C-alpha cells in the first residue's frame, strides 16, 4: 500500500518503479483584470515521472494549449497526468514497464488507477513521505525547457547526472531530496550555495555542478544548515 | 389469500413474514400463517431463540405452488418444502384453519408498505440471483456471500447479484476515463440498463431484493449491492426522469421501514451523503432526502 519511512529501501530494489508528481502540471499566475476582477493565466507545466533507482526522469511538458476551452482545470490536470503516465507506460517495452507507480499526492490515485485498468498488475501506491518534487522547476535546465516549449513534448533526463558511477541510488536519492528540499525552502540561498564558486561548472549534459566527492559533502552540509536555518527564521528558534 | 402451514414448531424461534414477526415458544402449538396476500413475493424468516447466529429464510410466491414448513432436527432448521398433492395439502390447511392454530398475515388495509418494498421484485429474478433450480422458493441467510465478494468461496451458496464496480473496464470506456468515472451515465444506461438488466424494472427489482436481504438477514453483501445500485444512479448525470421519480419512492419506503436501531450498520454514510448532497441527483430525491434528514440526521 502506502510508501513511508518503514519501507524506504524498497525504492532502490530491482523492481522497476516510478514516482509521479503532478504539482507542476497546472500552473497559473493570478492577476487583476481591467475591471478589477481576478483572472488566471496558465503557463507551461510538466509531469515529473522519476525512476528513483536509475535517475531516469520522464519530463512530460504540459503546454498551455491543453487547457484551452476546458473547465475545472485543477481536476482535469489530475486526469491529464494520469492519461500521460498511462501513455508513457504503454510506450515502454514490457520489460521496462514499472511494477509500481507511486503518486506523491493522494488525489492522483483514482485518476491513475482508472487510466491503468489495462495494467492490473501495476500497483498504484500513495506515499506518506513529503517529497520535494514540486521544486523541480527550481532546476534551471528543467524550468528552461518547460517555459520554452511551444507544443506538448517529452524530454528525458537523468536527474542524478553521473552520480551513480560513484554512489548508490539510496545515497543519490537522498542527495536529490536534500537539494530539492533546500530549493523549495529558500530557492535563492540554495542556488547561491550551488553556484557561488565559478570554477565548478555544470556540464552541458548535466543538471547539477561537477562537484568532487569532498565538495558534495560541503554542499550537502550547507544545504542542511540552510534548511535548519529557514526552519529557524520561520519558527523563531 | 394463501397459507404456508407448519408441521410443528419444535424449537423456540422468532418467525418473520415480510415486515411482520412474532415469537413462537418451544413446542407451542403453531401450525403456520394464513391470509397471505396473493400478488406479491413474500419472505418467511427465522431467528432461533437459542442461537441468533444465522437469520435465514425463504423467498416464495404462493402462485407457484403449495409450500409448508417442517423443522428438520438433523440440519437444525425450519425448511420450506413444496407439496405436489394439492387436495392433501388444502385439506390439512382447511382442517388447521378450523382449529385456529394459525396466525393471520396482519395487513392493515390502508397499508401499501409491502407492495412498495417489492414493487419490482419477481420470483423469477430472485431464482436467478439465488440458484437452486429444484425448488420454486429461495433460501437466503445472514452469511451467504455474493459473487463479487467471492472474487475478492462455495459457488452454489452464493448471491449472484449483478457485479457493479466503478473502477472496472466494464464501467470505463477506453478514452473516456475521466468522463465515465465522474459521470457514470454510460455505465448505468448502456452497460447496465440496456445491456444487462434490459429495463429499469429489473434493475429496481434487484435493488429492492438486495435491500430486503440486508434488512431481514443482515446480509452484508446485499447491503453492499443495494448501496452500489443507488450510487450508480445518483452518480449519473443523465437518468430518465421516471427512474429518478421511482427511485425516490423506492428509497423512501426502504428508509421508512428500516428499524431505527439498525441504521448504524445498514446505512453507508459516504454513499448517502454523496447521493443526497454532492451527486448529480442531489436535488432529485426530495422524499428520500426529507425522510433521511428527519429520521437519521446524525448519519449526515
Ligand atoms: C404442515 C403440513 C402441511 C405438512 N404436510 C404437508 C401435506 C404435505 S404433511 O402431510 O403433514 C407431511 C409432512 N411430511 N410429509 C412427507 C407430509
Amino acid at each position: 500500500g502506502a510508501m513511508n519511512s518503514s519501507n524506504y529501501a524498497e525504492l532502490f530494489n530491482n523492481d522497476i518503479k516510478l514516482f509521479v508528481d503532478d504539482t507542476n502540471v497546472y500552473r497559473v499566475t493570478v492577476h487583476k483584470t481591467f475591471e478589477g476582477n481576478v483572472a488566471t493565466k496558465a503557463i507551461n507545466g510538466c509531469i515529473f515521472t522519476l525512476n528513483p533507482k536509475t535517475g531516469h526522469l520522464f519530463l512530460k511538458i504540459i503546454h498551455t494549449s491543453v487547457w484551452a476551452g476546458q473547465k475545472r482545470l485543477s481536476q482535469l490536470a489530475k486526469w491529464k497526468t494520469a492519461e500521460e503516465v498511462s501513455a508513457l507506460v504503454r510506450s515502454l517495452p514490457k520489460e521496462e514497464q514499472p511494477k509500481q507507480i507511486i503518486v506523491t499526492r493522494k488525489a492522483m490515485l483514482d485518476p491513475l488507477e482508472v487510466h491503468m485498468l489495462d495494467f492490473p498488475n501495476i500497483a498504484i501506491r500513495p506515499t506518506e513521505l513529503r517529497l520535494p518534487f514540486s521544486a523541480a522547476m527550481s532546476i534551471d535546465k528543467l524550468s528552461d525547457v518547460v517555459m520554452k516549449a511551444t507544443e506538448p513534448q517529452m524530454v528525458l533526463f537523468n536527474i542524478y547526472d553521473d552520480w551513480l558511477d560513484r554512489i548508490s541510488s539510496y545515497t543519490a536519492f537522498s542527495r536529490l531530496t536534500l537539494l530539492l528540499r533546500a530549493l523549495k525552502t529558500n530557492e535563492e540561498s540554495a542556488k547561491m550555495i550551488l553556484l557561488s564558486d565559478p570554477t565548478i561548472t555544470i556540464k552541458s549534459y548535466h543538471l547539477w555542478p561537477s562537484f568532487t566527492d569532498e565538495q558534495w559533502i560541503t554542499i550537502e552540509s550547507q544545504m542542511r544548515d540552510l534548511i535548519l536555518t529557514e526552519y529557524g527564521r520561520k519558527y523563531n528558534v | 389469500m394463501n397459507t404456508v402451514p407448519f408441521t410443528s414448531a419444535p424449537i423456540e424461534v422468532t418467525i418473520g413474514i415480510d415486515q411482520y414477526s412474532f415469537n413462537v415458544k418451544e413446542n407451542q402449538p403453531f401450525h403456520g400463517i394464513k391470509d397471505i396476500p396473493i400478488g406479491h413475493v413474500h419472505v418467511i424468516h427465522f431467528q432461533h431463540a437459542d442461537n441468533s447466529s444465522m437469520r435465514y429464510g425463504y423467498w416464495f410466491d404462493c402462485r407457484m405452488g403449495n409450500f409448508y414448513i417442517q423443522y428438520d432436527p438433523k440440519d437444525g432448521l425450519y425448511k420450506m418444502m413444496e407439496e405436489r398433492d394439492g387436495a392433501k395439502f388444502e385439506n390439512i390447511v382447511h382442517n388447521f384453519k378450523e382449529r385456529q392454530m394459525m396466525v393471520s398475515y396482519p395487513k392493515i388495509d390502508e397499508d401499501d408498505t409491502w407492495y412498495n418494498l417489492t414493487e419490482f421484485v419477481q420470483m423469477d429474478k430472485i431464482r436467478k440471483i439465488v440458484r437452486k433450480d429444484e425448488n420454486q422458493f429461495s433460501y437466503v441467510d445472514s452469511s451467504m456471500t455474493t459473487v463479487q465478494e467471492n472474487e475478492l468461496s462455495d459457488p452454489a451458496h452464493s448471491l449472484n447479484y449483478t457485479v457493479i464496480n466503478f473502477k472496472s473496464r466494464e464501467a470505463i470506456r477506453p478514452g473516456h476515463e475521466m468522463e465515465d468515472f465522474l459521470d457514470k451515465s454510460y455505465y448505468l444506461n448502456t452497460v447496465m440498463l440496456q445491456g444487462i438488466f434490459k429495463n429499469s424494472s429489473n434493475y429496481f427489482g434487484e435493488l429492492q431484493f438486495a435491500f430486503l436481504n440486508a434488512m431481514f438477514f443482515g446480509n452484508y453483501g446485499s447491503s453492499l449491492q443495494w448501496h452500489a445500485m443507488i450510487e450508480l444512479i445518483c452518480s449519473s448525470a443523465t437518468v430518465p426522469k421516471h427512474m429518478l421519480d421511482k427511485l425516490d419512492e423506492i428509497l423512501y419506503y426502504q428508509i421508512k421501514t428500516l428499524p431505527e436501531q439498525y441504521s448504524d450498520i445498514l446505512l453507508n454514510e459516504r454513499v448517502w451523503n454523496i447521493c443526497l448532497y454532492s451527486s448529480f441527483q442531489k436535488n432529485s430525491l426530495h422524499n428520500t432526502e426529507k425522510i433521511m434528514e428527519n429520521k437519521y440526521p446524525e448519519l449526515l
